[PDB]
């Protein structure tokens, strides 16, 4: 009738990629995120902020290219290609580093435009909304560790470059100076990870190894059509088998899905809040009881101390060529070496 | 390398061990020309 | 004495009867059901359900 | 196309090869087609490993996995490792090439126009799964040629040229097996040794004596075996624990099969008789020794008492003593004080390492020796560059050792996990129930109450 | 120590034997088709 | 009738409360042996000579630990890869000192959880499934026996075993970067999309299930009591999640077959850690991941640095600092 | 950007400087890596890591390693760092190359370019060359 419903009817029509109204912030941030990255691991270097390579012009593969984060310099600066940084130009916009806050605003505007998404299709579809707060685990991830990050530290240039190994130097990174690995809520977050990689390997060993005769051919796969109403696993016999196999065991489809729902992504949301409490620095390096012994006694070894000798070299080896911003001259003599290495 | 008498197949030789890679997809690409039945 | 190659690690000849023993004690147990049977007693499927 | 799609069999496109469970002739032609693959390979391999061989570097240095079993064989090769000839390894690899187009012909010949089972024309090389007679039969034909072929080793060893012995006295060289060890307490004084550490299961045969000495029981034992299962049918023991079926054959292949692909992916790691270090290169343990024995001579040059000097430990900083009393080199290296290597054997004695020898009696070869094998340790990287996980690269080697011990070691346990599909189908294929619960008739149903 | 290590090989090899000789004692016709 | 035949009836009953079976024989007897040695080491045993230079390491609780820093600490250097039992010891007290009940332990876990797996398929064939859950069950075996026996016998010691602890898994983690280069490794690349991977269609099969649940409670009672157990109804719309995920991505993009869905929920993290467990297998024997240290360069020769090259100065600091008395030459051969 | 004014290295024990013609350096790094550089890898000797391929350690050496034509002196005849008694023995050389099967085939220009590469990896590198794993 109106303006508004003319538009609500194009955008729901069914059509090859269902765009909706989320899609209108999905569609044009998620292509540029995307393309941001395309373009800074093929085309734009690193040799002014970081004094690195990462693109494919300079030699580095799949592996050793990435989309850098700016100078320290720089602070805070959202970058903007019209700001007082840049002032319009495309190139020394570049160089700088703007691409990288390019992908992440650009990127954190396309899940959220992506998390709206799936309330849009389930409320034309019929159904409960749990896909879309599922998906809140991984937003939660993106923006404690590419966004609330860098907030807390000195700039933008202590967040993860959106690279393969430039991942894994962070992940080096907050291992020496953060001690990372230490932290409980890291702890909860491999409980998930590992839990949740866990009940899809059994979840998904189970139902087929129960499932009923529905044809005669030794594939089974081919012997379910979509719209039946018969269950195709006997859960009597996989309750019974794990019963006496592990001793305790499901009895409940409806409990067993919202379990394989709840265990991956509360491991997103422990670990996401370890991550805002190391952009303040208010990290879990050190047991006192532990420290204070080992100073009065020099003969008290645990394998907790031996953790952080491993942290002095990640603290003092990296960090001359990690930060060529604060010039770090160290000599020779003051690096942590061990006997005859 | 090869004797001088078989200096000439040094290129043809530095192929035939991938060749058995190639039995390998050669099944894949019968299967598909008789349409994976 | 770790690294001599003695077999199955028997040092001493006292741990060659505790060896036999517990693979004959078991085996006469075997033999009670298993045993005594006839040996010449065949079958054409994959799998036999001959008896206890 | 009846047999050739799941409306027939019931087997789709991707598990297409199960189809030939019960066609005799389709199954036969397959499995002298990939015995033509095997073969192909091998020649052509070879045939790569010449046209690639250069005189100046050693022959681990190049990159070589084939053409050092021949040399192990000891054709070309000469005194200390030095291969010579390399005409001989082009005629192993043309044998091994122009006879896989012979069992290329017969796998293109009896799957294509070979008849789909054998029983009906030919009664010798019919079969069935089910039958126990033939099965064993066909597992005692087939276990007289491993006896065979254990033999060409023997005779080869004693008769025909010889074998390339690293212990031999004077040098690496080619040394015809005289008098091979015959003992069974000493032959079969392995199979039961420990697998761990300083026992070493099988992998720790010392000398080519008991390598070709018991490559002689082994031909005894395949043939008087064969003899044993053509003649004999399984006893009333053998019929109640196996499942007579044609997938249980193939899962008992693949338990025994990653069996051997573990050993042989610890004979290359460890075993530096069967796999001499001048070809193969220094085994892991072998460049951990020479590394503190280099160090050892270039301080004994500074006018250093190496027995006396303190360790910054506490404990010997050249020579120390090992949990059994013997004396050894120190570091690190004191996990490996087995290693029992033709470089440091002439300075061993009843106690070890005899400190007046090493005072005394060093000689410039074992320092060339030392030299070489800390500098070509097996310590790689996937793309070919040398040394520590943090060298730079300049440096392209990584050991054959290391190729063949995370290769063979990577298939043998998937073949581990072939044991275990194949089996699980093939005991539930016997029962019934492979291919679902029925719906009518559940078994758990008919059970006691669950507590 | 030599009275200790009596007695692990004779724990070893009762459940081994158990194990071994279970196996021989028909166990594929131990299933719910029959028998 | 005979003392075996009601034995054998006994051992292979599904009635019994906890299927025993005849893994069962050689897996009760050894992670018994296992679990009671390893609540003994942990809470009270004395420190231990990993370095085998005479400085013995604590890891129990007694000796000043908790939770995080006890750990039950690997064998000696001086050992290194040969067989320790309690006999071959001359005293409990030598055997403590020198990384005694690692052994003890690792030995009689190793066998109990190959015994685990294969009890696994045992009951399966007693209660008519078909039979593969014991090859899911092949992946933590792999990655079970690459940590503690296939890593300690490709660098021949069992000191460079995992300690059993928590501070010591990652004593051993970062160790095994500095000397090994994991994260460059492929196969370590192919699990971490094993488990990322995995806990995504976890929760995502997860959810699409829960939002698409038939009406059959209240909203005062609980979302779970609309499934009465041993029912033969289908408890969730399955054409309404595949219509779902169909507009949410594409519709060629969805699994219509619930079969293959639940297959491909096994397929993928099983196939990831089956591969990532070979990882540590062939960097056992020190086939190490990718080096692109000075890689990139210039006309004139100077080495650009790249992020493998900041990414080795990471690991040039924990070569430098792990076990840093244990060494006396240049190269950590071992 | 190889100026052949960085490409200028010192040729004699007086002190007169030649430059390198592009392939001798790019036939000097090749055969440097597969003759010389298991060893003498980035400067550093792993076998003896107190005599290195440092312009400070080739010009303290009793007589001055420095120029090319004292390298390719060294490597025809290696005496030892004192330059008293011959390690030829135990050094790769072409005096003692029976036993080394890795210099049977070395020419006079192949010695010139290795030689070459030795000399100017200290003017491209200037503190990776022989600095260790402190500057990798
Ligand atoms: C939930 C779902 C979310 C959905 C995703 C939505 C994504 C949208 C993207 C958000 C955009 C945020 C980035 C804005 C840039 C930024 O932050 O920019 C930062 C600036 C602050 O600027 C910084 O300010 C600092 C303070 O300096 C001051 O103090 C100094 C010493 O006193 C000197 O005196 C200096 O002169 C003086 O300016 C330093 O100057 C830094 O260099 C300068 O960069 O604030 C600002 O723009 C705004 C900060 C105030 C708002 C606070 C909220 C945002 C910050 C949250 C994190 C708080 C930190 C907690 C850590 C956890
Ligand atoms: C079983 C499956 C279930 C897993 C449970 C594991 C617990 C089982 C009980 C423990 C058995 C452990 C096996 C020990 C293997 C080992 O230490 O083996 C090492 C020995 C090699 O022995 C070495 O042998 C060497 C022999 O060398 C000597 O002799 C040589 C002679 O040339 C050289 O001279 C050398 O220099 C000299 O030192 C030394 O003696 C070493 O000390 C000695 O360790 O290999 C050999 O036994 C041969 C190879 C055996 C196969 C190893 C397979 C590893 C299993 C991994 C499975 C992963 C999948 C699990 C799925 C479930
Ligand atoms: C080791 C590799 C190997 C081998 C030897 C075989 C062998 C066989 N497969 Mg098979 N297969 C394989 C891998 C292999 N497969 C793989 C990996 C898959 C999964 C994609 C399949 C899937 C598959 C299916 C789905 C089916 C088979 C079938 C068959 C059999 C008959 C084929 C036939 O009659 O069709 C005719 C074949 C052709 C027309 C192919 C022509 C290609 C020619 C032979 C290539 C020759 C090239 C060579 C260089 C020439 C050398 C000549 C010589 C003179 C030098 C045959 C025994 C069928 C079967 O079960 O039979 C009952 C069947 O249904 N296969
Ligand atoms: C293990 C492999 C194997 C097996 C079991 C068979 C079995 C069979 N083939 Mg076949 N074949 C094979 C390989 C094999 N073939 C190969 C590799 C080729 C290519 C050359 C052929 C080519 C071929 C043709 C062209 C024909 C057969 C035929 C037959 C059938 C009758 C053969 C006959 O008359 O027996 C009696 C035959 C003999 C006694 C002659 C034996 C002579 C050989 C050279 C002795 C072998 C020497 C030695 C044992 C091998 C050592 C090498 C070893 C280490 C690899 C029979 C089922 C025929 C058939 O089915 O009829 C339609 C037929 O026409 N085959
Ligand atoms: C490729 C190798 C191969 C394969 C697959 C087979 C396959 C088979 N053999 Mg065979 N065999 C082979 C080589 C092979 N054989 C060789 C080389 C020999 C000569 C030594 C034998 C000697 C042999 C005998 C004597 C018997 C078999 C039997 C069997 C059947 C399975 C039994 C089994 O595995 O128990 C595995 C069992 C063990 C590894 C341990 C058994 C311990 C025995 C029973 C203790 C009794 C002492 C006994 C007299 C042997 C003394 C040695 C020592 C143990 C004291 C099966 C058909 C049995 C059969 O049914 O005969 C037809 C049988 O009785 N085989
Ligand atoms: C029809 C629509 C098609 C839709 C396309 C959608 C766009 C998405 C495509 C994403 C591709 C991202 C991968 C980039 C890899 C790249 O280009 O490397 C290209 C690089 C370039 O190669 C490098 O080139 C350099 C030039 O100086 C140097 O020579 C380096 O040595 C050389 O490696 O190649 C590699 O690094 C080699 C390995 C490539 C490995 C790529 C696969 C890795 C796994 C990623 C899988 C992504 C899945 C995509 C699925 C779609
Ligand atoms: C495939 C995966 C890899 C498979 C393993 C590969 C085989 C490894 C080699 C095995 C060696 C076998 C040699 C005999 C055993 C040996 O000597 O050990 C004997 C060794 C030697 O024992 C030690 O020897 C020393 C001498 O140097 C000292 O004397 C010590 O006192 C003594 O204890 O002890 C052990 O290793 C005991 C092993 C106990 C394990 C038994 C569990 C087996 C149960 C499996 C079920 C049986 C079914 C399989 C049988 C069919
Ligand atoms: C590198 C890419 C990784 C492998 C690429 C293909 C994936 C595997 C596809 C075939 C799977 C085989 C297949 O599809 O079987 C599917 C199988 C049920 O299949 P059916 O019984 O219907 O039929 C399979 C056979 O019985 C023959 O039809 O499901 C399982 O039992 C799952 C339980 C084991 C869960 C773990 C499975 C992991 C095994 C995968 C290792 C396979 C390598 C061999 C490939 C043939
Ligand atoms: C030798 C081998 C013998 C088997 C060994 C036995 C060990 C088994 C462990 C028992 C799990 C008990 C947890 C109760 C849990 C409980 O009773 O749940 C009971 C629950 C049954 O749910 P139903 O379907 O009955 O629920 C329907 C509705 O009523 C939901 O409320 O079973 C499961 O969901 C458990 C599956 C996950 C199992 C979680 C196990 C996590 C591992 C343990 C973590 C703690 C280890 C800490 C050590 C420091
Ligand atoms: C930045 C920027 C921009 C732009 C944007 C865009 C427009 C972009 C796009 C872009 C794109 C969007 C890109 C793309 C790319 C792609 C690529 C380059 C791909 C590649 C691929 C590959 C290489 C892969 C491979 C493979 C294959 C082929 C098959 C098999 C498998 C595999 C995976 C291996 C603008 C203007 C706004 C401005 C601002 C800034
Ligand atoms: C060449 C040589 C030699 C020799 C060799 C020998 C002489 C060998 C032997 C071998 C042998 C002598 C082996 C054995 C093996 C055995 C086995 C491995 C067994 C197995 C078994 C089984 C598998 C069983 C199972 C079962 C059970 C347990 C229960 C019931 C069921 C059944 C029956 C299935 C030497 C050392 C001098 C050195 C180097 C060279
Ligand atoms: O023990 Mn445990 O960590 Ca395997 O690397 Mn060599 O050893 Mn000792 O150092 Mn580094
Ligand atoms: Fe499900």
């Amino acid at each position: 009738r109106g303006l508004f419903d003319l538009v609500d009817d194009w955008l729901k029509k069914d059509r090859f990629v269902f765009v909706g109204w989320s899609g209108l912030l999905l569609f044009p941030t998620a292509y540029l995120a995307a393309g941001g990255w395309m373009t800074g691991t093929t085309f734009v270097t690193s040799w002014y902020t970081h004094g690195l390579a990462s693109s494919y012009l300079e030699g580095c593969n799949f592996l050793t290219a990435a989309v850098s984060t700016p100078a320290n310099s720089v602070g805070h600066s959202l970058l903007l290609l019209w700001g007082p940084e840049a002032q319009g130009d495309f190139t020394r916009w570049c160089q700088i580093g703007g691409l990288w806050t390019f992908v992440a605003l650009h990127g954190a505007f396309g899940l959220i435009g992506f998390c709206l998404r799936q309330f849009e299709i389930a409320r034309l579809v019929g159904i409960r909304p749990y896909n879309a707060i599922a998906f809140s685990g991984p937003i939660a991830v993106f923006v404690s560790v590419f966004l609330l990050y860098p907030l807390g530290q000195a700039s933008w240039f202590f967040a993860p470059s959106f690279g393969v190994a430039a991942i894994f130097r962070f992940l080096l990174f907050l291992q020496g100076f953060h001690n990372w690995t230490l932290n409980p809520f890291h702890m909860m977050g491999v409980a998930g990870i590992l839990g949740g990689a866990l009940l899809c390997a059994i979840h998904g060993a189970t139902v087929e190894n129960t499932l009923f005769e529905d044809g005669d051919a030794a594939n089974t796969f081919r012997a379910f059509t979509p719209t039946q109403s018969e269950e195709t696993y006997s859960m009597v016999t996989a309750n019974r088998f794990w019963s006496q196999i592990f001793g305790v065991a499901f009895s409940n489809k409806r409990w067993l899905h919202f379990f394989m729902l709840f265990v991956p992504v509360t491991g997103l949301w422990t670990s996401s809040i370890g991550i805002v409490g190391l952009a303040l620095n208010l990290r879990a390096y050190d047991f006192v009881s532990q420290e204070l012994r080992a100073a009065e006694d020099p003969e008290f070894e645990t394998f907790y101390t031996k953790n952080h000798l491993l942290d002095e070299g990640i603290r003092a080896w990296m960090a001359a060529q990690d930060q060529p911003h604060e010039n770090f001259v160290f000599p020779e003599e003051v690096l942590p070496r061990g006997n005859a290495l | 390398r090869l004797p001088e008498a078989y200096v000439v197949f040094s290129p043809i030789v530095d192929v035939l061990p991938i060749i058995p890679v190639f039995f390998l997809l050669l099944a894949f690409v019968w299967q598909a020309a008789i349409g994976f039945r | 004495t770790e690294g001599t190659n003695e077999w199955f690690g028997v040092d001493d000849l006292r741990l060659l009867a505790v060896l036999f023993l517990g693979h004959w004690a078991i085996l006469s147990l075997w033999l009670g059901s298993y045993g005594d049977s006839n040996e010449d007693e065949d079958f054409f499927g994959e799998i036999d359900y001959s008896a206890r | 196309i009846a047999g050739r799609d799941i409306e027939s069999t019931g087997f789709a496109w991707w598990s297409g090869n199960a189809r030939l469970i019960n066609v005799s002739g389709k199954l036969l032609g397959a499995h002298v087609a990939h015995a033509g693959l095997m073969v192909f390979w091998a020649g052509a391999m070879v045939l790569f490993e010449v046209s690639h061989f250069v005189p100046e570097k050693p022959t681990y240095e190049q990159g070589f996995i084939l053409i050092q079993h021949l040399a192990t064989l000891g054709y070309g090769i000469g005194p200390g490792g030095e291969i010579t000839s390399t005409v001989p390894y082009f005629a192993v690899g043309v044998i091994h090439l122009i006879s896989s187009a012979i069992l290329g012909f017969g796998g293109i010949y009896h799957s294509l126009l070979g008849p789909d089972t054998l029983e009906e024309s030919f009664p010798f090389f019919g079969y069935d799964w089910r039958d126990k007679n033939k099965m064993t039969t066909i597992l005692g034909i087939h276990l007289c040629l491993l006896g065979l072929g254990s033999f060409l080793l023997v005779i080869k060893a004693m008769y025909l040229g010889g074998v390339y012995d690293t212990w031999a006295p004077g040098g690496g060289d080619v040394r015809y097996i005289t008098t091979p060890t015959l003992n069974p307490i000493v032959i079969f004084g392995y199979v039961f040794r420990s697998p761990f550490g300083g026992d070493g299961w099988v992998v720790s045969v010392n000398n080519m004596e008991d390598v070709i000495g018991g490559h002689i029981w082994v031909g005894i034992l395949c043939i008087t075996g064969g003899i044993w299962h053509i003649f004999t049918k399984p006893f009333a023991w053998a019929r109640r624990a196996f499942v007579w079926s044609g997938e249980a054959y193939l899962s008992y292949s693949l338990a025994a099969i990653s069996l051997m692909g573990f050993t042989a992916a610890l004979y290359s790691w460890y075993n530096n008789t069967a796999y001499p270090s001048e070809l193969y290169g220094p085994t892991g343990p072998e460049a951990s020794q020479a590394q503190a024995f280099t160090f050892l001579v270039r301080d004994q040059r500074l006018g250093a008492n190496v027995s006396s000097a303190q360790g910054p430990t506490g404990l010997g900083k050249y020579l120390m003593r090992s949990p059994s009393g013997e004396i050894i080199f120190g570091g690190e290296t004191m996990r490996f004080w087995d290693l029992r290597a033709p470089w440091v054997e002439p300075l061993r004695g009843p106690n070890g390492l005899d400190i007046n020898k090493i005072k005394n009696d060093i000689q410039p070869w074992q320092e060339r020796r030392a030299a070489e094998y800390m500098t070509h340790a097996p310590l790689g990287s996937l793309n070919s560059v040398g040394g520590v996980a943090t060298e730079i690269n300049s440096v392209n080697y990584v050991s054959p050792r290391s190729w063949l011990c995370c290769s063979h070691f990577f298939l043998a346990f998937f073949f581990l996990v072939g044991h275990w599909w194949h089996s699980g189908r093939a005991r539930a294929a016997a029962a019934g129930f492979e291919k679902g619960i029925n719906r009518a008739n559940e078994p758990v149903l008919s059970m006691r109450p669950i507590d | 120590m030599l009275t200790l290590k009596i007695l692990v090989y004779t724990t070893v090899i009762f459940f081994v034997s158990l194990f071994i000789f279970g196996f021989l004692s028909s166990d594929p016709s131990r299933n719910p088709n029959r028998k | 009738v005979s003392l075996w035949e009601r034995f054998c009836a006994w051992i292979t009953s599904t009635e019994n409360r906890l299927y025993i079976g005849w893994f069962g024989c050689l897996m009760f007897p050894t992670l018994l042996t296992a679990t009671s040695c390893f609540i003994i080491a942990f809470i009270a045993a004395p420190p231990v000579d990993i370095d085998g230079i005479r400085e013995p390491v604590a890891g129990s609780l007694l000796y000043g630990n908790n939770i995080i820093s006890g750990a039950v600490v690997p064998s000696s250097n001086a050992i290194g890869m040969h067989f320790y039992p309690i006999w071959e010891a001359a005293s409990i007290d030598e055997w403590l000192y020198n990384g005694g009940p690692y052994q003890l332990i690792v030995l009689h876990f190793l066998l109990g959880v190959s015994a685990y797996m294969g009890r696994e398929w045992e009951l399966s064939y007693r209660l008519g499934m078909r039979p593969w859950i014991f090859v899911a069950f092949s992946a933590p075996v792999a990655a079970a026996s690459a940590v503690f026996l296939v890593y300690p016998i490709g660098q021949g010691s069992f000191s460079d075993g995992m300690p059993l602890g928590i501070s010591g898994t990652f004593n051993f983690m970062l160790v095994f970067q500095a000397e090994h280069n994991i994260l460059m490794h492929p196969f370590h690349m192919a699990g971490v999309a094993g488990v990322f991977g995995g806990s995504l269609f976890s929760a995502m099969h997860g959810s699409l299930v829960t939002s698409s649940l038939i009406r059959e409670t209240t909203e005062n009672e609980s979302t779970n009591y609309g499934y009465k157990f041993g029912q033969e109804e289908e408890t969730y719309n399955i054409v309404a999640a595949h219509g779902y995920f169909g507009r949410l991505i594409f519709q060629y993009a969805s699994f219509n077959n619930s079969r293959a869905l639940h297959f491909f929920l096994a397929l993928w993290p099983v196939v990831g850690i089956w591969i990532t467990s070979m990882g540590i297998s062939t960097m056992a024997f020190n086939l190490n991941g990718f080096n692109f240290n000075q890689s990139v360069v210039d006309s004139q020769g100077r080495v650009i640095n790249t992020w493998a090259d900041i990414l080795n100065r990471a690991n040039l600091g924990i070569e430098v600092m792990h076990e840093r008395n244990a060494h006396n030459f240049p190269l950590d051969l071992a | 950007d190889l100026d052949e004014a960085t490409r200028t290295v010192v040729v004699d024990n007086a002190g007169n400087t030649t430059v390198l013609t592009p392939e001798q350096v790019k036939r000097g790094k090749r055969l440097f890596n597969a003759t010389c550089g298991a060893c003498h890898v980035g400067g550093i000797t792993k076998t003896n890591p107190n005599v290195g391929l440092d312009p400070e350690a080739l010009s303290l050496a009793t007589p001055r390693r420095d120029n090319i034509s004292a390298l390719v002196d060294y490597i025809k005849n290696p005496t030892t760092y004192d330059g008293l008694e011959s390690i030829a023995e135990v050094h790769p050389s072409i005096k003692s190359a029976d036993i080394y099967p890795r210099m049977r085939s070395l020419t006079d220009e192949d010695l010139y370019s290795i030689a070459g590469h030795i000399m100017l990896s200290p003017k491209i590198a200037s503190e990776k060359w022989g600095g260790g794993k402190i500057y990798y």
